[PDB]
DNA sequence: CAGGATGTATATATCTGACACGTGCCTGGAGACTAGGGAGTAATCCCCTTGGCGGTTAAAACGCGGGGGACAGCGCGTACGTGCGTTTAAGCGGTGCTAGAGCTGTCTACGACCAATTGAGCGGCCTCGGCACCGGGATTCTCCA
DNA sequence: TGGAGAATCCCGGTGCCGAGGCCGCTCAATTGGTCGTAGACAGCTCTAGCACCGCTTAAACGCACGTACGCGCTGTCCCCCGCGTTTTAACCGCCAAGGGGATTACTCCCTAGTCTCCAGGCACGTGTCAGATATATACATCCTG
């Protein structure tokens, strides 16, 4: 597959977490589970467009494990020795669990169905219009949020299970552009199909290149 | 002062006396019809008390009494009791 | 992962053949005991409540530890509560023709328990001596109802309890209790709440020490009802297909609260915490959650984590309720320290975020 | 040979299910018509009440269900275990509304 | 005209069953009908004795039940 | 003005006293307006069953050559007779005593 | 406060950003300043009706609530016919083609 | 902004501050500089020499792009210019979906 | 020593006497004790008057000699003459007073 | 004054029975015939006592007993009306 | 039209506060409402023949309470009136 | 004046009707007057001795498992108590039947 | 001693009509007031429960001889209990019908109420005659030869 | 077939106490009048007692036959009954003390009667769930061997 665009952050994780296979995947709580442990990716979102995705591997259990967005201003390691939600916390910072519920603000919603073991999950952001949307196995959940204009935040996810892992498959960014934008309102009045590609003289060039820099949108609803 | 004290004694003698006429009687055999007269007085004053919520009437009157007398005394005797109260609504009626 | 209950749930399974073997040593002793109480004028109806087995056997890991109870049926009674505490009672007779039960254990107008413990520890102990083919003993008091506790040899042992059966209808504090309707129907409920139930003898307790002359209600034949009978369809594990794991997920939870218990007793922070608040949360989860649809022996694992996350959110708020008094708070501060509370859920949400790592020690 | 009974054993199944049910045991229609023929010379062309005919009836029920109990305790205190028409003579008299 | 023979034999023998008796005499059919007929005898001659106060052609359940309770026999069920 | 009174018993042709029933009657709670039918048929009744009870004497005491009749004598008079016995038999008439009577099979 | 708007004439479809409170002839001046001609040699129609530049466009309803990101409403031009208003010299854009039934 | 004198009416060689856009059609499309400059065919074809002068005709016309598509490539750069390093939320930019379903092209033959 | 009758003659005899007879027959001062007695667990302090007493032994009497006259008839049926305590335990059954 | 029960002599019981016309005695009826007449007594005196207090008198009188024998059913012609 | 009235709903409330959960046919109801009308008569019967026995004008709980105990046997007469006087002085204590 | 109409079952603390009671022995021709009290005292013996029945007869229905009361289950409480059966001691309830016994010498 | 044949208990599954509800409204249960007389009390008095005494002799407690009643056990043949086959009269569903009981407007005959008068019946003193009672002569019926 | 106690049927004379008669008077029954609503009636209507018609199968009638109950007789030995002896406790006539049941004056607070208002029972009418019903199987008991 093509090269993601982040690593996990050697300086932003937690004091309890091991960081591996190049730091596309990540390892928690290797013995003791003796509080809650949690990284950032290495880069900061509030500029362009972003879409990334996760794979699962250990069996899913405990508090709670969670993927989200956040400010910079969150702790790690406030805790360090206790079991927490560190993401949704906050105005500040947003996240999912696996038992298919968000937190904001310091407050929740149920959103989704649930997920486990090797599951597949992926998020796309739109800073220009402020907003943020969820996928799970190649098929979307819905619009997570928006009014998110021009704050900066870092991508998070959070654990607190025992000898737990994760691992990023694909991260990715762009510009706003025609090959974006035209794109999402085409899709939004076609999304019954498995493809959009369908009926088009269009070249298949460019057709390989919007796989690379769309490959989500012409493929799933 | 005297506190007055009354009895049927007179009422019953005038129609015993009529048939007996040669005989008197020891005080002892006063208080068995005394008692008897008496005890028929407020077991049918409770049958009159019923007979008028039975068919509504507030005025009593001897017909509603009537049944009762048939009834107590058994064999031809229902027809001397009732004959008594009956030979009874003739004159009265007409002052 | 599922294999490690499934697992345990053998290993746990395997030892019952032994608590056969010693239930015949205690037979003995029950039948000479009762054939004992029946000649004395204040017991000549005594008998055993769990006919056709016994005993209860209510730690799991302690298979020479049995209960056994008495009912001694009491004609019509009355009661009133001890200061609105909703569950506790005074009891009291009424119109009774001339057939004295004991009115020797009346005090003033209560049925004294501690009178009718009184009796019943001597007439026991002076009986006992008397068991001449077996080493047995009455060992020291502990509490309110298992006033009498007996050991045989150095091994199989018995905590004996009496209770008052009465064939009335329940109390008004239990009306919206029990609420089984959408689980197995309105039939079944009106057919369970036409059975008797039990007073079990028990102090109220304060800082002046403790009101001592108090009864307390008690449901545990209706309980086993439930449990033996759990299905929407009657024939839930009747058959090999039709079985669930309602049963497997409750002992499992049983177990646990023995584990950490045998880890800290040093502390003594957790001794507080009994199988019968495992019941009775368990009671209702099986409210929340009941087609038989979802107790698939394939899932295990959610049913079982559904327990602990019901259980931790009851003991964060202090609040947890009897299933047949719906008010009655188990989990109060005047019942149990907020200390001790707060340290179970670090405890519990530890071994939760570390898979279960007391049952490897099996 | 097939099956038989000993005498007296199909006697007590029968006293036990009698004494455990609730209703009439004379027929409808033959007791109105005593009743009509009975009153036919006290007064005549009477009408009567359904209920009036149901108040009679069970009066009297309870009236020999309740005689032949004290007959049986006469019969049984003289050593027999069969009731005849002496017995019945007796109840009437010592119950004494004669 | 007879209708005191309408009180069949096991009829009879039902009466005596619920009354609790195990073995009857063969006299005793002759003995009952002289005994049912001089109740009755009595109860229809209070009742219709009652009927003429209350003004009616018909004889009423209450009829029934006054001369009852002036007999000794009084019977919760029919309302009063 | 004030013409001479008559007796209103005998304006109803009894012996028994209409007025004085009707002061018992009426102040008694037993009925509301006291149509004369019931001070009359409370009085009336009563006249031959207060003498049956010393009329059936003469099967006592003429009979038994007493001429003061006493007690024993209105006992058997109300004990003796068919009727009367049923007609008013729920009763104890104090110093009556008791009839002879002696089963057969006792005798020699 | 300044108002997205959109000025038509002939070839010319022009689009412009105006402060709400200028007057119609300050829309004139802007003409000038792109299009040459002086603000007095030019005229100003609305839909196919005159309109006097002593108005601000706020007055004669073009505002914010016209100015949409996407829709900034349109102006009719005039170069004057020496004495008069000319044609409104609007002329068609291409058609656009229909989205097929595989879109639908 | 009143009384648009500029000194000299505006810039019209070497900073050209409107550029004259007309479509194969002949609709004309003016744009400000930076609306201009936005396609980057347009800044390239801008710093071609010659046309710094104040005697250039500063001119294109599009025979590639009819006049409604032309039309939203401008409601396009208009609406970016303006909302580029807003705080406040920027407004949606809905388009016909009736008529935009060729407007992709624009992308590669404007550099847009 | 001669003149001694044939038993069951003097109890024929004797019956004859008290049934011509109509005085009361339980010794009167012994009955009158009583009754003050068994009064003491209903009441306290409390006077009697010669009438109450005197129509209280006519009470008495008069059920006691009319409850022997039909255990008397039970014991015949029995085919005896000797009264004996399971015949008026039947009689005070029949008579309803249970 | 206590144990007046047993002053109800075996020859008093026998002068009774003269007059129900039995012949031949079991000596065991003479403790049945005190059992029987206890509760006959209990039964009467125990409604004189109410109607006593109901008139709130420390004295009982005739018609108090014929009140009392009057209200269950063995009603007596004789001392009162 | 023609109305007719019983002590059908007040027995009922009181099932329904010792049985509060078991129900009643309709014939089954007919024999407790016959059985409520023979003891008030009764007791009242002996108390409007006390008031003759004593010479007074009313009925009042003096006279109830000496009927309640001469109709009622055993140990029913001493529980009830104890319900009796309890009741009263909650009236007029009020 | 007319204030609110607060009914005297409530403030005596019955089930049974303070109100029709009083009218009751009014209009039934018991006496001239009746006292403040009598409706009150009339209503708790009545309230009584109806509590008492009822529970016992509840207990035989129920270990007989019916949703309902029904007139054998009457019978087998009242017949069967040792002051009870002596209250009512003359009464045939209508569809009762007897309850069971035989006598031992016929075994 | 075991083994067969039979009647009762019980546990689903089906269906329908009896009990628990909601509501329109109307007539009987609460609020205020006042005009009398029933019942409450304080003081009185006298008759009738109470407790005591020696007394006569009637009646109860004790005992003892032995006759026949209570009763166990034996014989027995007639009357009644069990059960199979025929056939007849109680109980059921649906029609009619008009005789009779219930409701009501209206009006006039009857019973409650009252003041003034005087006749009926009640309470207290008197006296001889009805039916007891003490001796007693005559006339039966059971029990042994 | 003769005896001889118990009365007992009947009698004499004696005696007393209670029932049969007379008087004073007062209080309750009556005459005469006024008045208001109960109930005696003529019409109407509509529902409950009487009468009729087939059909079904339930149980009343009639019979044979075997056996265990009711019925008679004998012997014997308990358990009263009939008589005389010793004594102890009723009934008896009389007496001294004082307790509370029976009667009055007078005061007032409790009740009935009235008018008004309005909310809790009653009559009505739709729904649904508690028990009756059918059929299959499990079990407990009686009887012959
Ligand atoms: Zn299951």
């Amino acid at each position: 597959d093509e090269y993601f665009d982040w690593v996990w952050d050697d300086l932003n994780k937690s004091s309890a977490t091991l960081l591996s296979c190049d730091n596309r995947k990540v390892s928690f709580h290797m013995e003791y589970s003796c509080g809650t442990a949690a990284i950032r990716g290495t880069k900061e979102l509030g500029e362009g467009q972003h879409f990334w995705e996760i794979k699962m591997t250990s069996p899913v259990y405990g508090t709670d494990m969670m993927v989200g967005i956040g400010t910079s201003d969150v702790d790690l390691d406030k805790y360090r020795h206790t079991f927490c939600s560190l993401l949704g916390r906050d105005e500040d910072s947003w996240g999912l669990s696996y038992t298919g519920l968000l937190h904001h603000k310091g407050d929740k919603t149920s959103f989704s169905s649930r997920f486990g073991q090797g599951s597949i999950i992926g998020v796309h952001l739109d800073t220009w219009h402020g907003t943020l949307t969820f996928f799970k196995n190649r098929k979307c959940i819905g619009v997570a949020a928006t009014k998110l204009q021009n704050k900066r935040f870092y991508p998070m996810v959070c654990s607190t299970a025992a000898r737990s892992s994760m691992k990023v498959t694909r991260s990715c960014a762009s510009a706003t552009s025609l090959q974006y934008l035209c794109c999402h309102r085409l899709r939004q009045l076609r999304p019954d199909s498995g493809d959009t590609l369908e009926g088009l003289p269009l070249p298949p060039g460019l057709k390989q290149v919007l796989h690379n820099k769309l490959g989500w949108v012409l493929s799933m609803s | 002062k005297r506190s007055r004290k009354e009895s049927y004694s007179v009422y019953v003698y005038k129609v015993l006396k009529q048939v007996h006429p040669d005989t008197g009687i020891s005080s002892k055999a006063m208080g068995i019809m005394n008692s008897f007269v008496n005890d028929i007085f407020e077991r049918i004053a409770g049958e009159a008390s019923r007979l008028a919520h039975y068919n509504k009437r507030s005025t009593i009157t001897s017909r509603e009494i009537q049944t009762a007398v048939r009834l107590l005394l058994p064999g031809e005797l229902a027809k001397h009791a009732v004959s008594e109260g009956t030979k009874a609504v003739t004159k009265y009626t007409s002052s | 992962g599922a294999s490690k209950l499934r697992a345990v749930l053998e290993k746990l399974k395997l030892s019952r053949d032994d608590i056969s073997t010693a239930a015949g040593m205690v037979k003995g002793v029950v039948d000479h005991l009762l054939l004992r109480l029946k000649c004395d004028s204040a017991f000549r109806g005594v008998g055993l409540l769990n006919t056709g087995s016994y005993y209860e056997h209510v730690k799991i890991s302690a298979p020479n530890e049995f209960d056994v109870m008495f009912k001694l049926e009491v004609p019509r009674i009355q009661l009133e509560e001890y200061s609105n505490t909703r569950a506790y009672y005074f009891v009291k007779f009424k119109r009774n023709p001339k057939e004295n039960p004991l009115s020797q254990f009346l005090e003033g107008e209560i049925l004294s328990a501690s009178k009718m413990l009184s009796k019943f520890r001597k007439i026991i102990a002076e009986e006992i001596n008397d068991i001449k083919d077996t080493d047995v003993i009455m060992k020291a008091k502990r509490g309110g109802s298992p006033a009498v506790t007996l050991l045989i040899s150095e091994k199989i042992s018995v905590d004996i309890t009496l209770a008052l059966e009465s064939k009335s209808s329940w109390p008004a504090s239990t009306q919206e209790g029990l609420r089984i309707q959408n689980w197995l129907s309105a039939k079944v409920r009106k057919q369970l709440r036409l059975k008797p139930f039990y007073l079990v003898p028990k102090h109220a307790k304060e800082g002046n020490g403790f009101q001592e002359e108090t009864w307390r209600l008690s449901f545990s034949h209706i309980e086993k009802e439930i449990l033996n009978n759990h299905g929407k369809s009657k024939t839930c594990c009747e058959n090999k297909e039709e079985k669930c794991c309602r049963k497997d997920c409750l002992k499992l939870m049983k177990y646990l609260l023995e584990q950490l218990k045998e880890r800290f007793k040093d502390k003594a922070h957790l001794d507080k915490f009994s199988s019968y608040h495992v019941k009775t949360a368990f009671f209702h989860v099986c409210t929340q959650n009941p087609q038989d649809s979802q107790w698939d022996r394939k899932d295990l694992g959610l049913c079982f984590d559904n327990c602990v996350t019901y259980f931790l959110q009851c003991l964060r708020t202090e609040k947890l309720e009897n299933y047949f008094i719906p008010e009655f708070n188990l989990f109060s501060s005047n019942l149990i320290d907020k200390r001790s509370k707060e340290f179970l859920t670090k405890q519990i949400e530890y071994e939760r975020n570390n898979e279960f790592p007391v049952f490897d020690e099996f | 040979k097939p099956h038989r009974y000993r005498p007296g054993t199909v006697a007590l199944r029968e006293i036990r299910r009698y004494q455990k049910s609730t209703e009439l045991l004379i027929r409808k229609l033959p007791f109105q018509r005593l009743v009509r023929e009975i009153a036919q010379d006290f007064k005549t062309d009477l009408r009567f009440q359904s209920s009036a005919v149901m108040a009679l009836q069970e009066a009297s029920e309870a009236y020999l269900v309740g005689l032949f109990e004290d007959t049986n305790l006469c019969a049984i205190h003289a050593k027999r275990v069969t009731i005849m028409p002496k017995d019945i003579q007796l109840a009437r008299r010592i119950r004494g509304e004669r | 005209r007879d209708n005191i023979q309408g009180i069949t034999k096991p009829a009879i023998r039902r009466l005596a069953r619920r009354g609790g008796v195990k073995r009857i005499s063969g006299l005793i059919y002759e003995e009952t009908r002289g005994v049912l007929k001089v109740f009755l005898e009595n109860v229809i001659r209070d009742a219709v004795t009652y009927t003429e106060h209350a003004k009616r052609k018909t004889v009423t359940a209450m009829d029934v039940v006054y001369a009852l309770k002036r007999q000794g026999r009084t019977l919760y069920g029919f309302g009063g | 003005a004030r013409a001479k009174a008559k007796t209103r018993s005998s304006r109803a042709g009894l012996q028994f006293p209409v007025g004085r029933v009707h002061r018992l009657l009426r102040k008694g709670n037993y009925a509301e307006r006291v149509g004369a039918g019931a001070p009359v048929y409370l009085a009336a009744v009563l006249e031959y069953l207060t003498a049956e009870i010393l009329e059936l004497a003469g099967n006592a005491a003429r009979d038994n050559k007493k001429t003061r009749i006493i007690p024993r004598h209105l006992q058997l008079a109300i004990r003796n007779d068919e009727e009367l016995n049923k007609l008013l038999g729920k009763v104890t008439i104090a110093q009556g005593g008791v009839l002879p009577n002696i089963q057969a099979v006792l005798l020699p | 406060m300044d108002v997205f708007l959109m000025i038509r004439r002939h070839k010319t479809t022009i689009f412009t950003d105006a402060k709400e409170s200028s007057t119609v002839f300050e829309l004139k001046r802007i003409v000038e300043g792109i299009l040459k001609r002086p603000p007095d040699e030019q005229r100003l129609y609305k839909d196919d009706q005159l309109l006097d530049d002593g108005k601000t466009l706020g007055e004669c309803g073009f505002t914010s609530q016209t100015a949409r990101p996407q829709a900034p409403a349109t102006v009719g031009l005039a170069f004057r016919a020496d004495d008069t208003f000319e044609a409104l010299c609007i002329e068609p854009f291409s058609s656009p083609p229909e989205l097929p039934d595989v879109m639908k | 902004m009143d009384g648009e004198e500029k000194t000299y009416g505006g810039c019209e060689g070497p900073d050209a501050m409107y550029v004259k856009l007309i479509s194969s059609d002949g609709h004309e499309f003016i744009v400000k500089r930076e609306h201009a400059l936005t396609s980057g065919t347009i800044k390239a074809m801008l710093s071609g020499p010659g046309q710094f002068a104040e005697n250039e005709t500063n001119e294109v016309n599009f025979r590639e792009i009819p006049s409604h598509v032309l039309s939203k490539v401008c409601m396009y750069f208009t609406y970016k210019v303006r909302y580029t390093n807003s705080s406040t939320e920027i407004p949606e930019f809905p388009i016909a979906p009736e008529i935009a379903l060729e407007l992709l092209m624009a992308a590669n033959f404007l550099d847009c």
